[PDB]
């Protein structure tokens, strides 16, 4: 059930590869031959969606975890760091009290 | 490749018919000493090698038996084949017969 | 003392060894600890070092602080040169350093930002599948969420954020073929930024290419951010005139999102002729997809169904038809209760309840 | 200003074969990196 | 059997103040000559970014073991990025306490040195290339015996090494041509031309010379107290940035 | 195989002495026995040599200096096998998994499928240092080279310990090197240390590949020889 | 015996939505050169062109497919696992926000007693 799936998945591959080679080739060939409304004219002109849907779902899935553990472990650093940052500014307040106490005493 | 493929498989079926007399000479080549002559970009076989497919047919069971393989190497220096990696069990003596053969030198 | 390699190394006042000298300094230039941070920064990332995690923490904590050193350490370090060393401890420094700089020396580094953040840039995609350029846009971005606390370099925050956001909305990071979370984490923390911004300087509007580009993608937390903005700059543009096309330029915004969402029925970025060539290419069913957030749906469908004793389409419509007691009620049930709670994806039903008043009553 | 146009410009500005029974010898020798016999019928 | 041990050191300071402290904490005495060497005095170098001070800071002490004497070699540039470092030898307390003098006093920072692979294949390089008073660099040569010590599953390959006798050193830097880098020209690109072993990707531990030197990646250890000045000139080449 | 145990005795009522093995294989002219070299070894190594011939002598040269563990490693090593001398690369010709016999079928054949293979690269390529593909068959490359066709690092037979010497000959110097090695399992961790991409396997060649394995020996101008 | 050929799968899906994005840029691109013989806002609207092109692609498979067989239980439970985490990442950005500012009211008070601290010193000087 899956052997078919994988076989006209690799025909679409080669049928769109093809297709991608003649389509540069044309154009280079144009560009090599050269030396506004078109492009409104093109706004008015024109086994792929289960696979798309699986992969970018899957991906979506696998990079939110990743986010949620990175930002997981930089909280609780972050968090740490603001403990002992408070920690610090507190006995720094209070070593300024007791400086001011004794320029007052001096 | 129709006529192509139907020349291929009467090659290989003419291989079979050689294969079928016992002893064939089929060549070989060493990925090791494939260097590469620089001037044109060109590959030539440094050390040229021979492979001998031996292979006995049984007549009880009527099919062919794991065929054994003999594998000959050139020397650098003399221009005669030594006895480089056989598969031949060692009950049937192989180098003493290699050596017998032509006074040593084939 | 003078030993500076034993005090900061890691006595109740150890902990205040960098402060002490700094005050007896009188510091306004190269102190001790200044040269011991940036040569130990040197050190960790020339690989000099067994372990960085003993050092890179303590840089942090003393770098938090001291806007100088920090000044210093941004200029001479965030380039390409260091980036290509190692990206984990420049991830950690700038991770460290960035959200408590507020810069104030000369305030013209727009140039400088905008050539670190196209520096980076270039680097993750010179790689190709990264996931690390994002995140040094979320520090960026923690960094604008302090550059508007105070009065003082605004201007330079909401052209850097437009710069950002810009930069942020190329295909080659995200897309929703085969892409990733990590540039939507970003942008919506820079979605929540802009909502504060304008909860309390005519250049709130994000673009229209931005805004057609943050409706049309498929992620409903972007989507959930996105219509939150929405809101916002609803209630900062109703105390504004009509005029100028740009409150009806937000009305186009807030139409087109409702032309996606439960309204049906036309210009959505694109001449619905386009829509007919499609549905002719692929393909009652002509509007039977008008409105993955159904999966969503249909989980807090079984949910309230726990309360009772036991693919929205016309599908939905004979399995109604085989036994409120409509198809075109749930919808608004759906939406109340996602309007009600305190779950996520409030803000969609925010925006779905403070706006088109036929259904402003649910 | 500059700063937008070079962010706009920098938005805009951003082998295996198979081998068969018959082929000629230079091909098959320069992907020859087995100790099988050679395939060339 | 003298094991050199390095260590870095962060700013650019000069020796001949400051010592007399030295010598009040140590109750000692210690000669700190000024050599302004330079190497390869062969007239290809331009005279700059070539030469460097060295500072033997000597024990003149009673020399009735080997253990407890320990030199101190330096070196400096003022030129580079990290300008200077040194190296100690001996198992003595007088290393601790002098490099308890030397954070506590000029305010420095110091580290140990971790080597890399090619950093320890030049000094394989420049442990031999010998300095003769004729202004000229005669190379003298050794059987070398390289080593590795990789990790493999279950143990696999735990430790394997290269040795390479004299005469074929010699042939092989013959074969190569005139040069003043042999084991970075001539018998690297021989083992990789003939094994296929890139020894600078390997795991190297100990590239050991016949009873001369012995090159670690944490440490050198050797058979006569001096060291060269091309030896430390790759060192302190070896620890930019 | 035949394990013949001898065991040896004293009078300090008998001390024991340590058991002494001779493993005989069925048929081939290779006798194992297990490692020592007191005279009680060579005592009893010299009366099987002196007993087994009955028609004409027959003398045990040892064709190895270096032990090895297992029966079922020295069987496949150097007993009656098939695997008896090809032990490298060339262990697919030691299974025969390529070709089938001359009466099998011709549309199931690799000269009619072809086989995918990779484009080598002969410029030196490898000291200026994605897409799976290309990485199967780089893998797929170090296992043809390393071993047969197709755990997963331990070869089919461990060796202990291996000593080379290349003596090569350019502008008419003999240059000798001395290549040696130990641990369990010498080539496959080679070919897990050249599976991180640290040798260059398009220059490695037979001899380190692991052909003639369990064999210390030297090499004269590129053709392997054993040690005595 | 499924593991390595879903992984092969996977890898042939991102393979094919690499090369069916090309292939959809590189006709935009062809329509764009052939149809005569270029802006950041005509690529923009290009892409905006596309993310529909893949959105209506999206709902069409959703309604060919959704409106317990093979090849549909992959969908179902990605679609149960995919979306059970956003609570969780919006709880952690808010923690880190409430952190930042934390650490930006002790920023601003350490650097206001820094201020006072190198006065007081300079009195002491």
């Amino acid at each position: 059930v899956l052997d078919v799936y994988i076989k006209n998945l690799e025909n679409q591959i080669g049928n769109k590869r093809y297709f991608l080679k003649q389509a540069q080739g044309a154009i280079d060939e144009i560009t090599k031959r050269s030396l506004s409304e078109v492009f409104t004219e093109l706004l008015r002109k024109p086994p792929i969606g289960f696979s798309l849907t699986s992969n970018f779902l899957s991906l979506r899935a696998q990079s939110s975890s990743e986010w949620l553990s990175l930002m997981n472990d930089q909280s609780v650093d972050q968090k740490a760091m603001l403990l002992l940052q408070n920690n610090i500014n507190s006995d720094l307040k209070e070593l300024l009290r007791k400086l001011q106490h004794q320029m007052t005493i001096m | 490749s129709t006529s192509d493929r139907s020349e291929l498989e009467d090659y290989i079926v003419l291989e079979n018919v050689y294969r079928m007399f016992g002893i064939t000479f089929f060549p070989l080549v060493d990925p090791i000493d494939l260097k590469i002559k620089d001037a044109s970009g060109e590959i030539f076989v440094d050390r040229e090698m021979l492979g001998i497919r031996l292979e006995v047919f049984s007549e009880r069971t009527s099919q062919f038996e794991k065929p054994h393989y003999v594998l000959l190497k050139k020397r650098i220096k003399s221009n005669s084949w030594f006895l480089f990696k056989h598969t031949i069990p060692s009950f049937i003596d192989v180098q003493g017969i290699f050596d017998d053969t032509n006074g040593g030198l084939v | 003392n003078s030993n500076v390699l034993l005090p900061r190394k890691v006595d109740s006042l150890k902990h205040l060894y960098s402060s002490i000298i700094l005050i007896k300094n009188s510091r306004d230039e190269s102190s001790s600890p200044y040269e011991w941070c940036i040569w130990q920064l040197k050190r960790c990332f020339a690989h000099q070092i067994e372990t960085p995690q003993e050092v890179i923490p303590i840089i942090i904590s003393v770098s938090s602080m001291d806007n100088k050193l920090s000044s210093r350490i941004i200029q001479t370090f965030c380039n390409l040169k260091y980036l290509k060393l190692d990206e984990l401890t420049l991830k950690k420094v700038c991770g460290g350093i960035l959200p408590l700089w507020k810069p104030e020396l000369i305030s013209g580094t727009r140039e400088f930002f905008v050539k670190f953040m196209a520096s980076i840039f270039m680097w993750s995609t010179r790689d190709g599948n990264n996931c690390t350029f994002s995140e040094t846009c979320f520090y960026v971005l923690q960094m604008i969420t302090n550059w508007v606390l105070d009065d003082k370099l605004i201007a330079l925050g909401l052209t850097l954020l437009h710069d950002m956001q810009s930069l942020l909305t190329l295909d080659k990071i995200f897309n929703n073929a085969t892409s990733n979370r990590f540039s939507t984490m970003a942008f919506i923390s820079s979605l929540d930024i802009l909502t504060q911004l304008s909860k309390q300087i005519q250049y709130l509007i994000v673009g229209p290419d931005i805004m057609n580009k943050v409706f049309s993608s498929d992620d409903p937390l972007l989507l959930s951010a996105a219509c939150r903005y929405l809101v916002a700059t609803k209630n900062k543009l109703m105390q504004y005139p009509s005029t100028n096309k740009f409150v009806r330029m937000q009305n186009q915004y807030i139409m087109d999102l409702t032309n996606y969402l439960y309204r049906n029925k036309s210009l959505f970025g694109v001449s619905p002729d386009f829509f007919k060539q499609i549905l002719e290419n692929l393909y009652f069913k002509n509007a039977k997809f008008f409105t993955a957030l159904s999966y969503i749906c249909i989980i807090i469908l079984r949910r309230l169904e726990t309360a009772e004793n036991t693919i929205i389409n016309e599908e939905t419509f004979n399995n109604f038809f085989r036994v409120v007691n409509n198809i075109h009620d749930l919808r608004v049930k759906i939406l109340m209760h996602l309007s009600n709670t305190a779950n996520p994806y409030r803000d969609i039903a925010a925006f779905l309840f403070t706006y088109l008043k036929s259904l402003s009553k649910y | 200003q500059n700063d937008i146009t070079q962010d706009f410009l920098n938005l805009i500005s951003i082998r295996v074969e198979r081998i068969n029974g018959l082929t000629n010898l230079q091909k098959e020798l320069v992907t020859k990196y087995d100790t099988l016999p050679l395939l060339n019928m | 059997p003298y094991t050199w041990k390095f260590l870095g050191i962060s700013k650019q300071l000069s020796l001949e103040n400051g010592i007399a402290k030295l010598n009040q904490l140590l109750n000692l005495e210690v000669d700190l000559d000024i050599q302004t060497i330079r190497v390869p005095s062969d007239p290809d170098g331009g005279t700059a970014a070539d030469e460097y001070i060295r500072y033997e800071m000597r024990l003149d002490i009673s020399n009735l073991d080997e253990g407890t004497y320990s030199k101190f070699i330096f070196l400096g540039n003022s030129k580079m990025e990290v300008p200077m470092f040194l190296c100690y030898c001996g198992t003595d307390n007088r290393n601790e306490v002098v490099l308890q003098w030397l954070k506590a006093e000029y305010g420095v920072i110091m580290w140990p040195i971790k080597f890399e692979q090619k950093t320890m294949i030049k000094l394989a390089d420049a442990s031999i290339v010998h300095v003769t008073k004729e202004n000229i660099e005669q190379i003298t040569w050794f059987s070398s015996k390289l080593y590795f010590e990789p990790e493999t599953q279950d143990k696999n390959l735990r430790q394997f090494s290269i040795e390479i006798p004299r005469e074929s050193c010699e042939g092989l830097a013959l074969g190569y041509g005139n040069t003043m880098h042999p084991y970075n020209d001539a018998i690297v690109p021989y083992i990789y031309n003939e094994t296929g072993m890139a020894v600078e990707r390997l795991p190297l531990t100990s590239v050991i010379l016949a009873g001369h030197t012995k090159i670690m990646r944490e440490s050198i250890v050797t058979s006569t107290r001096s060291l060269r000045n091309r030896v430390l000139a790759v060192v302190l080449q070896s620890i930019q940035f | 195989v035949l394990i013949t145990r001898i065991q040896l005795f004293d009078s300090n009522p008998l001390i024991s002495r340590r058991p002494y093995y001779v493993a005989f294989p069925l048929n081939s002219p290779i006798i194992f026995h297990s490692v020592d070299k007191d005279i009680y070894a060579r005592l009893v190594l010299q009366s099987i040599s002196r007993t087994i011939s009955e028609r004409e002598t027959i003398i045990f040269k040892p064709v190895q200096k270096i032990p090895v563990k297992s029966i079922h490693n020295i069987m496949t090593l150097l007993g009656p096998s098939r695997f008896a001398e090809s032990m490298g690369p060339w262990e697919c010709y030691a299974s025969a998994n390529f070709e089938r016999s001359p009466l099998h079928d011709y549309k199931k054949h690799q000269g009619l499928t072809g086989k995918k293979v990779m484009v080598r690269e002969f410029d030196d390529s490898f000291l200026n240092d994605e897409e799976p593909e290309i990485r199967r068959l780089r893998l797929e490359k170090n296992m043809i080279k390393f071993k047969g066709s197709a755990s997963r690092y331990s070869s089919l037979v461990p060796i202990e310990k291996v000593g080379f010497t290349l003596k090569n000959e350019i502008n008419s110097r003999i240059i000798t090197i001395k290549l040696k090695f130990n641990g369990n399992d010498i080539f496959g961790g080679l070919h897990e240390l050249c599976d991180k991409n640290l040798i260059n396997i398009d220059k490695v060649p037979g001899w380190l590949a692991g052909e003639n394995g369990s064999f210390s020996g030297t090499i004269m101008n590129g053709d392997f020889q054993r040690e005595q | 015996s499924s593991e390595k050929q879903w992984e092969r799968i996977q890898q042939l899906e991102k393979e094919h939505v690499e090369v069916y994005r090309e292939l959809l840029i590189t006709l935009d691109r062809l329509y764009l050169i052939r149809k005569h013989n270029l802006s950041h806002t005509q690529q923009r609207l290009l892409e905006i062109r596309h993310q529909l092109q893949i959105n209506l692609e999206k709902t069409a498979l959703l309604i060919r497919l959704l409106e317990t067989n093979v090849l549909f239980t992959k969908l179902q439970n990605l679609l149960e696992e995919s979306n059970s985490l956003d609570y969780e990442l919006l709880q952690s950005l808010g923690a880190q926000s409430s952190l930042h500012k934390q650490l930006i009211e002790s920023r601003a008070e350490r650097d206001e007693l820094m201020s006072k601290l190198i006065e007081l010193s300079s009195k002491f000087p």
